């Protein structure tokens, strides 16, 4: 006689929202490293030319320092072009070992459709007594496999960066079936020397990757402008 | 293992305080569990002799004594029933400070002068014996301080031994350790052979030489068992928690606690044609000295004669064979029993003795002779008699042998994280009586002493080195790791994540017992045979749970019965499905809710929780890894749930779990007057989700149309919505059910469903004609499938 | 959760197994022979002669050692069942059991790990003491003590550990000549009581909201 | 090769509400995460922060991106109206990021958690009340965040 019957009707109240695709990506990258002894390092977004450039082996005359690529407040204070100045602040504060990942908002002047005046990047650093290029190759290759959840082919090409020597541009499969996803290299001796780390005793490797770039490859996002627009028709797709 | 510190120090004195010794012991693997003084403090009490006693002339209950302290005679009045001439007793002189600030003064008891006091053990805090005065031995030294004589300046130490240190189950083993720890000389008891006064012997046969490779037997004739156990032995045993029973058992216990050799004495008269050490026959019956009638197995070693089994070898003696009032002659036994052969045998008959324990843990295979000579001297000194020659039966081929171990210095360094000097390695191992001999560079050959049954490998030697050097003295390093970046897949709802969601969604986590009452099991799982325990703790904890619901419902009513009205709980754990052959151990997430929907507040509706409140909690969990679409709630039935309010949750036709209101009949049975909503999910079916696949956003507006639909009251809202998506076309961006009507405005067998339909074209604007054309075909489809009408 | 995090941050994988085990994984493979008193019905819950309710989480370590070859860095959290229960003991409780198997593992490595874990967990630079003890599956073995900072001599036995016994590795096809290892165990409820100030162990399984609501 | 590491167990204190935790709470509590530009229009800055001199860029990309934000509110309000102007009626957003307070000499770069909500209290459903969001709905979201590390009592709304 228990005629208190009812249906398959949707539940009552509020359900969960979601995170931003970039936040998911930053979190995921951090986890690949924090699981193997890396500490998450943070610093200011408004930096000085020493931490942002000089200390990273970028001299005065260097085209990156120019107002055509860097946002300035005055002659010494600027908006950070990379998260590497956090690595400097770390190297100045402590002595090796150093295993840090630097996620954060970075600012480039020269913006368009394929580039944003604000974006996020994760920059890693490892400084110890016997670090090789084989060590870096191994780290990068296993990180990309873990991140992209596939046993993909990883290619290293020689490139230039003022703060790393030797340096490389890292490619993964899928016009030549290769995609430039990140940059890395062995920390340049002058970089260590400047931050009072003896390069004769200590060696190190650094790497960098674009958060939005990775998020676009992973999720199939075409327009970089979608990230900063915050349309719910876009955001709601990452619940 | 309990012992007298004074007794241990008489063998190996570490030359440190009691506190220092008790500290170091636990620090080396001999954890002190107790360290208590043997007696209360007092001064001025000496051994006195009663010379005479006269009846007090003015008090019948009193006596007037003449007592000597070896220097002078004093008159002392005494009311003790045992006071009489020739008694050696504790004489408390005038001036003497007794326990609990009791000062002895001059007294004139009923007109008679008294120059001191005679004591009982209680008055001196020696024992609880207050019946009368502490009758000291006939040979006690008059004048000697009672504390000096009774060795009251002592502590008893109790060590909780590890099963690998069977060698420390004696004062001999413990003293050997102290000598090793402190690098101090070891002074063992010198045990001289007792010469045979006659040639009477009994034949011994080793019928099971593998179980007993050595057995010693000796005839001791014409013993006076009326004679008492001496005080020094009684005290030494008492200080090791061994009760004095009779001289003969007291000696064989004393020898076992002094040297570590369990020994036994039989009434010679009870031995029919000599000893036969053999395995028991299947169904052989023996009555033990305690009266227990044991029915033996062929795997048990017994000490028998030519007629019958006399005792269970190494564990306990028989009633018939043991010492009695009639006993005039003894037959002593000291033997080595193989640890493997004895392992668990005493326990298998429900027995545990000091003998069984020691033999199982290992008794020095060479000790039997020293112990036999020691027991002989003590027996002759305590009960007299004439010793015969020792009969030693031994099987060399069955005697225990530990092959020499090769110890490498590199391995010690590796394991310890630091190198030890060859002299240190040698000195340390030699103190443990190990035979260290060089075997080339940075390598030795070490031989194991007969009392150690735990050493056989190189690691055991390194352990000993670590132990003696000091665990806390050793270095500290963090292990090296060749680590590579790694991470679990992105699109997965792990249990830690799901828990935090439920916490945020207003739930309290519960942990219930996996074993529940079989009657409770049957209520939620009728006709199902639970996986039942053979040895449950109680009967109400005998069934392995097939659901977390019984345990949750129980925790819910525990709270309800404790002035709680709003109970929101969740638990994660294993369910156990089927019998051992085919048993499934599946991780479940379950939740139980009752009371008001919201907590008591000014801004909150006073409505009670319902089915759809629990459904939202489930929906949120199922949506956690972006795969909510893969799940479907279909009308179902569960024996523990209300058949009108039950949903079967499915993923690709596979069962995920159930969500429903607890069955009213079950609530009645459990005395629950409130509606309760349950859910249980197979976590294996919830974890996998989908990774975001980006779909391009349109630059064009969306078009919305609302449809009010009259349908059969019993047709499920999900079937209608499914049919709408089927007819809505490729541009439908959203479909919401914003109202359900079942009232006066329409037929009582019908219901009006208010649905909102949203459309967006990715490359242009939508015209009214096409949108109205789509709306009409959706309607026509519903008219033909469910006989739907528009309001 | 907190224990798992101290190790998962330095390369340890969370390992899980069944609660209903066999005498091989639960005892034999952990150097506990047939005659051993721990195997008895007075201490272990049984279903039949071979199947039982796990006394420890160590059988997961066995299942891991059988499935893979070193390196091995695992933490085994889970429900465990002891027969001999009272007021100070529960017939069901939780424990985390760790294992590290690699090419050059020392006792100094174990000492270091344990000392840093207790400091991290109890969030203090407390004194850590190691005392020699016995376990069938580890040799050498130790009982770990910490000061009475988190409230008879101001020392508290919190966990047990030791170097993995060669027979344990040998049995699970791991060469002890090449590979060395350390294992450790701790009581979840024991640690929770020290950290939160809980006196009665029975409060955990009662699920009173007046108790539970204190850990929000 | 994979680098060698002598690693020791470690963990952050138990009683702490970290940002990843707070984000997930807000997600569960029905919020959508937003990421807005740190540089905003000086006129917009002035509306939410009157009388305050913004930290202005020498070479901004455009004029409407010349002031460093002193609050995440202008950017959130903007994202909210971006959606409102795009056929959205119920907008629930949150952002975390730095605020920039003062001029270079004495500049404070502080990490903020901000949230913005409008429209009906609940989503459109058969079982849900058609009431609009109010002050006390946002208060509960704040209360939940402030209670995250068992220290809700240390906070007071005045």
């Amino acid at each position: 006689a228990a005629e208190r019957i009812d249906v398959t009707l949707p539940g009552r109240g509020q359900l969960s929202g979601g995170l931003h695709p970039v936040t998911r990506t930053l979190e995921r990258i951090e986890q690949c490293f924090s699981r193997i002894g890396y500490e998450v390092a943070e610093g200011p977004e408004v930096e000085d030319d020493y931490h942002n450039f000089e200390a990273l082996n970028i001299p005065g005359h260097h085209p990156a320092r120019a107002m055509h690529d860097t946002f300035y407040f005055n002659a010494n204070m600027l908006l950070r072009t990379h998260t590497s100045p956090v690595q400097v602040r770390t190297m100045e504060s402590q002595q090796p070992p150093i295993r840090i990942v630097c996620p954060g908002r970075v600012y480039r002047c020269d913006s368009d459709l394929t580039h944003s005046p604000m974006f996020h990047q994760v920059e890693g650093l490892l400084v110890d007594e016997g670090v090789s290029f084989a060590d870096l190759k191994g780290t990068i290759e296993e990180f990309l496999r873990a991140f992209f959840e596939k046993q993909l082919e990883v290619r290293f090409r020689p490139s230039f960066f003022p703060f790393t020597e030797p340096s490389a541009e890292v490619d993964i499969q899928c016009q030549t079936g290769w995609l430039e996803v990140m940059g890395c290299g062995m920390v340049h001796p002058n970089v260590l020397r400047m931050s009072n780390i003896d390069p004769e005793k200590f060696q190190g490797f650094a790497f960098g990757m674009g958060a939005e770039r990775l998020a676009m490859l992973r999720y199939g996002v075409n327009d970089l402008r979608l990230f900063f627009d915050n349309d719910l028709r876009f955001l709601g797709q990452f619940r | 293992m309990k012992f007298s510190e004074k007794w241990l120090r008489s063998w190996a004195n570490p030359q440190v305080s009691h506190d220092e010794l008790v500290a170091r012991l636990s620090m080396v693997g001999l954890e002190v569990d107790a360290d208590l003084p043997v007696a209360g403090a007092f001064s001025g009490v000496v051994v006195g002799e009663v010379l005479s006693t006269e009846q007090h002339p003015d008090a019948d209950k009193l006596r007037v004594c003449q007592v000597s302290n070896g220097s002078e005679t004093f008159q002392v009045v005494c009311g003790a029933p045992n006071v009489r001439a020739g008694l050696k007793i504790p004489f408390a002189m005038i001036g003497a400070e007794l326990p609990d600030d009791f000062k002895i003064k001059k007294a004139k008891l009923r007109g008679v002068e008294s120059f001191g006091m005679l004591c009982s053990a209680k008055e001196l805090q020696i024992s609880e014996e207050n019946a009368g005065l502490l009758e000291l031995p006939a040979d006690a030294p008059v004048g000697q301080d009672v504390r000096t004589y009774l060795e009251l300046a002592d502590y008893t130490i109790e060590v909780g031994l590890t099963p690998n240190r069977g060698d420390c189950l004696s004062l001999a083993g413990l003293a050997r350790e102290v000598s090793a720890i402190y690098d101090v000389p070891l002074a063992p008891v010198a045990v001289d052979a007792v010469a045979a006064q006659h040639d009477e012997t009994r034949p011994v046969e080793l019928a099971a030489p593998a179980a007993c490779p050595r057995y010693l037997g000796r005839v001791i004739r014409n013993v006076d068992l009326s004679r008492p156990t001496p005080l020094w032995m009684v005290e030494r045993l008492r200080r090791s928690d061994i009760r004095s029973i009779d001289p003969v058992v007291d000696v064989t216990n004393y020898v076992m606690i002094e040297l570590g050799q369990p020994m036994h004495a039989f009434d010679l008269a009870e031995i029919n044609g000599g000893v036969r050490v053999r395995m028991a026959e299947d169904g052989e019956k023996l009555v033990l000295l305690d009266g227990q009638e044991i029915t033996l197995r062929a795997d048990t070693l017994v000490i028998a004669d030519h007629q019958r089994a006399l005792a269970i070898a190494g564990v306990m003696g028989g009633e018939h064979s043991g010492v009695s009032d009639s006993t005039r002659d003894l037959f002593l036994e000291a033997a080595f029993f193989d640890t493997i052969a004895l392992a668990g045998k005493a326990r298998s008959y429900g027995l545990h003795t000091d003998s069984s324990h020691r033999f199982e843990r290992g008794v020095d295979s060479q000790l039997a002779r020293k112990a036999m000579e020691r027991a002989t001297r003590l027996i002759l000194d305590i009960v007299g008699g004439e010793p015969g020659p020792i009969v030693e039966q031994v099987s060399e081929a069955h005697l225990p042998k530990v092959a020499p171990i090769t110890l490498r210095a590199e391995r010690v360094t590796q394991m310890l994280g630091m190198p030890l000097d060859a002299a240190e390695i040698v000195r340390l191992l030699q103190a443990l009586e190990l035979t260290v001999v060089a075997d080339g560079e940075g390598q030795w050959s070490v031989g194991v002493p007969s009392h150690r049954f735990d050493i056989s490998l190189e690691v055991d030697l390194i352990e000993e080195l670590a132990r003696l050097y000091g665990y806390n003295r050793l270095p500290v390093r963090y292990p090296q790791a060749r680590l590579a970046p790694n991470n679990k897949p992105e699109a997965r709802a792990a249990l830690p994540l799901l828990r935090r969601l439920l916490v945020a969604r207003g739930y309290q986590e519960a942990i219930t017992f996996s074993f529940i009452d079989p009657a409770l099991f049957e209520l939620f799982d009728p006709g199902t045979q639970p996986l039942t325990l053979a040895n449950p703790i109680s009967a109400d904890m005998a069934a392995m749970r097939s659901s977390l619901w019984p345990g949750l419902v129980k925790a819910l009513q525990h709270n309800l019965n404790r002035q709680q009205s709003r109970v929101r709980l969740f638990e994660s754990g294993l369910r156990f499905v089927g019998q051992l052959e085919g048993l499934k151990q599946e991780a479940m997430l379950a939740g139980a809710i009752c009371g008001k929907r919201l907590p008591e507040g000014w801004a909150n509706g006073r409505d009670g929780v319902d089915f759809f409140d629990a459904k939202a909690d489930v929906e949120a969990v199922l949506a956690s890894a972006g795969a909510l679409g893969d799940f479907s709630f279909v009308p179902g039935e569960h024996p523990a749930l209300h058949p009108g309010q039950t949903a079967r949750i499915e993923r690709e036709g596979r069962l995920v779990g159930y969500l429903g209101a607890l069955h009213p009949e079950l609530a009645k049975k459990l005395d629950l007057e409130q509606p309760v909503f349950l859910f249980e999910l197979l976590l294996a079916e919830v974890v996998d989700g989908h990774l975001p696949k980006f779909r391009e956003l349109s630059r064009f507006p969306e078009v919305r149309r609302d449809l009010a639909l009259l349908v059969d009251q019993d047709v499920p809202a999900q079937d209608i919505l499914t049919q709408i998506r089927a007819a809505a076309g490729e541009w439908l961006t959203d479909l919401r059910l914003f109202d359900v009507y079942h009232g006066k405005g329409i037929d009582p067998h019908r219901k009006s469903l208010a649905v909102g339909l949203t459309w967006q074209h990715p490359s242009r604007t939508l015209n009214d004609d096409e949108v109205n054309s789509t709306t009409q075909n959706i309607v026509t489809s519903l008219e033909e499938r469910f006989n739907a009408t528009l309001r | 959760e907190r224990i798992e995090q101290c190790f998962s941050r330095i390369g340890y994988e969370v390992a899980e197994g069944p609660e209903v085990e066999d005498d091989y994984h639960n005892f034999e493979a952990l150097n506990i022979p047939g005659h051993h008193p721990a195997r008895a019905m007075h201490d272990t819950f049984y279903f039949n002669a071979n199947m039982l309710l796990r006394t420890h989480t160590s059988p997961v370590q066995v299942r891991t050692m059988e499935s893979q070859q070193p390196p091995i860095r695992i933490v085994c959290p889970g429900r465990v069942y002891r027969c001999d229960s009272d007021l100070t003991h529960s017939p069901m409780f939780h424990q985390v059991e760790g294992l590290l198997v690699d090419e050059g593992v020392s006792f100094a490595d174990l000492k270091g790990t344990i000392e840093e874990f207790l400091r991290a967990f109890f969030e203090k630079q407390l004194e850590v003491r190691f005392r020699p003890s016995f376990f069938p599956f580890t040799e050498p073995s130790a009982e770990v003590d910490i000061q009475c900072v988190i409230c008879q001599t101001g020392w508290l036995e919190v966990m047990g550990c030791g170097m993995v016994h060669p027979n344990v590795l040998r049995m699970s096809n791991i060469d002890p000549e090449k590979f060395q290892g350390f294992a450790f165990g701790m009581g979840a409820e024991r640690l929770a009581m020290l950290r939160y100030g809980v006196n009665d162990l029975r409060l955990f399984f009662d699920n009173d909201l007046r108790f539970l609501g204190q850990f929000r």
